[PDB]
C-alpha cells in the first residue's frame, strides 16, 4: 500500500580531470524512472520507464536544467570539501546525496528524507523532524553551522512535504498497472551429494519481485542457522529477483526437512522438501 | 521531480 | 575508505547444456565507484560485455551488474575477473552451475 520516491545523486572527482562527473538518478517505489549522467553526449534527464514518456518537452527542460543547478552545486561542494578535510590536489573524492519521501497507503507523508555522504561516509542529514541537524565529522560542523544560520531545513522541509509528495501522487496515477505488481517466487529444493555420510540442500526461489524475501529451514523443527548458507538476493537481469539457502544434512533423513519462503507477493508462506 | 540544494556545503 | 566488492556469478535462467542463456557478474557492496569488471571462458575475455548504469545502495555503497550471452556446456568454464583499489590483487569467481 505504501510508496517512495527517491533521488540518488553522485558527484566524482578525480585527480586530472577538469570537472567531476555528476548523476542523478530518480525513483519512483524502488525502480528507476528517470536519469541524468553529466558524461553523455548532451546531458539531460531521460525517461527510463515507458510510463514517464506521458510528460511533454517542459518537464524534461525544467529537470534537466535542474539537474545543470545541481551539478554546479556539488562541483562547489566537493571544492569546498577538500578544503575543510586539508585534502591536497590529486586524489579521487565522492559526494552522494539521498533524496525525499515515503508515504503510507492513505497516501501521505510519514517521512522526509535528506542525507549526504562524502567518500562513501555520511556526511551530513536533515532529522526526521525536518528542522535539526546530524553531522558527526568535526570537518561537517562547518555546513551545519552554515545550514542552520541560513535556515536551509525549512528549504528542503518544503520540498519534502509539498513537492516531494504532490509529484508522487501524479506519478502514481500515471504509471497505475507497471507499478501495481508483485511477481510471487517459484521455490523448489535441488541436492547434491557431498563428501559421504552428508548432503547438501539447496532452496531456490526464482522470478520474484520485489528482492525481499526469506528462505529458512527447519529441522522437522523451529529453526537452522547451524551451517545454513545463503546467498545474497541477485538480479535476475529482467526485472526480477533470486536468492538460495542451503542447508547440510544426513543422506536418507533428509525427508524430515522443510524449507520455507516468505515473499510479500505470497497468499502465504511456501512450504517444499526435496522432491525425489 | 528533482530537489534543488540550498546553500552550499 | 575503500570498501572490498562481492561478487556472485550465475546463470540468469536455469542452465541447460546447449541452451542459450544469460551469465551475470553481480558486484556489490563497494566503494570508490571507479572499477574494472571483465567476463571470461576459458580464461580469455569475452568481448561483448553489457554493464548496467552506476548505481548505489541506501548504506552508499556502489553496485553493478554485467552480463552476456552464452551457452553453458559440460566442458566450458565461465568466469568473472574484478579489479578495484581495495585489493591489491584481482578477484577471481568461478560460474558453478548450482
Amino acid at each position: 500500500g505504501p510508496h517512495s520516491m527517491r533521488y540518488f545523486e553522485t558527484a566524482v572527482s578525480r585527480p586530472g580531470l577538469e570537472e567531476p562527473r555528476y548523476i542523478s538518478v530518480g525513483y519512483v517505489d524502488n525502480k528507476e524512472f528517470v536519469r541524468f549522467d553529466s558524461d553523455a553526449e548532451n546531458p539531460r534527464y531521460e525517461p527510463r520507464a515507458p510510463w514517464m514518456e506521458q510528460e511533454g518537452p517542459e518537464y524534461w527542460e525544467r529537470e534537466t536544467q535542474k539537474a545543470k543547478g545541481q551539478e554546479q552545486w556539488f562541483r562547489v561542494s566537493l571544492r569546498n570539501l577538500l578544503g575543510y578535510y586539508n585534502q591536497s590536489a590529486g586524489g579521487s573524492h565522492t559526494l552522494q546525496q539521498m533524496s525525499g519521501c515515503d508515504l503510507g497507503s492513505d497516501w501521505r507523508l510519514l517521512r522526509g528524507y535528506l542525507q549526504f555522504a562524502y567518500e562513501g561516509r555520511d556526511y551530513i542529514a536533515l532529522n526526521e523532524d525536518l528542522k535539526t541537524w546530524t553531522a558527526a565529522d568535526m570537518a561537517a560542523q562547518i555546513t551545519r553551522r552554515k545550514w542552520e544560520q541560513s535556515g536551509a531545513a525549512e528549504h528542503y522541509k518544503a520540498y519534502l512535504e509539498g513537492e516531494c509528495v504532490e509529484w508522487l501522487h501524479r506519478y502514481l496515477k500515471n504509471g497505475n498497472a507497471t507499478l501495481l505488481r508483485t511477481d510471487s517466487p517459484k521455490a523448489h529444493v535441488t541436492h547434491h551429494p557431498r563428501s559421504k555420510g552428508e548432503v547438501t540442500l539447496r532452496c531456490w526461489a526464482l522470478g520474484f519481485y520485489p528482492a525481499d524475501i526469506t528462505l529458512t529451514w527447519q529441522l522437522n523443527g523451529e529453526e537452522l542457522t547451524q551451517d545454513m548458507e545463503l546467498v545474497e538476493t541477485r538480479p535476475a537481469g529482467d526485472g526480477t529477483f533470486q536468492k538460495w539457502a542451503s542447508v547440510v544434512v544426513p543422506l536418507g533423513k533428509e525427508q524430515n526437512y522443510t524449507c520455507r519462503v516468505y515473499h510479500e507477493g505470497l497468499p502465504e508462506p511456501l512450504t517444499l522438501r526435496w522432491e525425489p | 521531480k528533482a530537489l534543488y540544494n540550498f546553500a552550499t556545503m | 575508505i575503500q570498501k572490498t566488492p562481492q561478487i556472485q556469478v550465475y546463470s540468469r535462467h536455469p542452465p541447460e547444456n546447449g541452451k542459450p542463456n544469460i551469465l551475470n557478474c553481480y558486484v556489490t557492496q563497494f566503494h570508490p565507484p571507479h572499477i574494472e569488471i571483465q567476463m571470461l571462458k576459458n580464461g580469455k575475455k569475452i568481448p561483448k560485455v553489457e554493464m548496467s548504469d552506476m548505481s548505489f545502495s541506501k548504506d552508499w555503497s556502489f553496485y553493478i551488474l554485467a552480463h552476456t550471452e552464452f551457452t553453458p556446456t559440460e566442458t566450458d568454464t565461465y568466469a568473472c575477473r574484478v579489479k578495484h583499489d581495495s585489493m591489491a590483487e584481482p578477484k577471481t569467481v568461478y560460474w558453478d552451475r548450482d
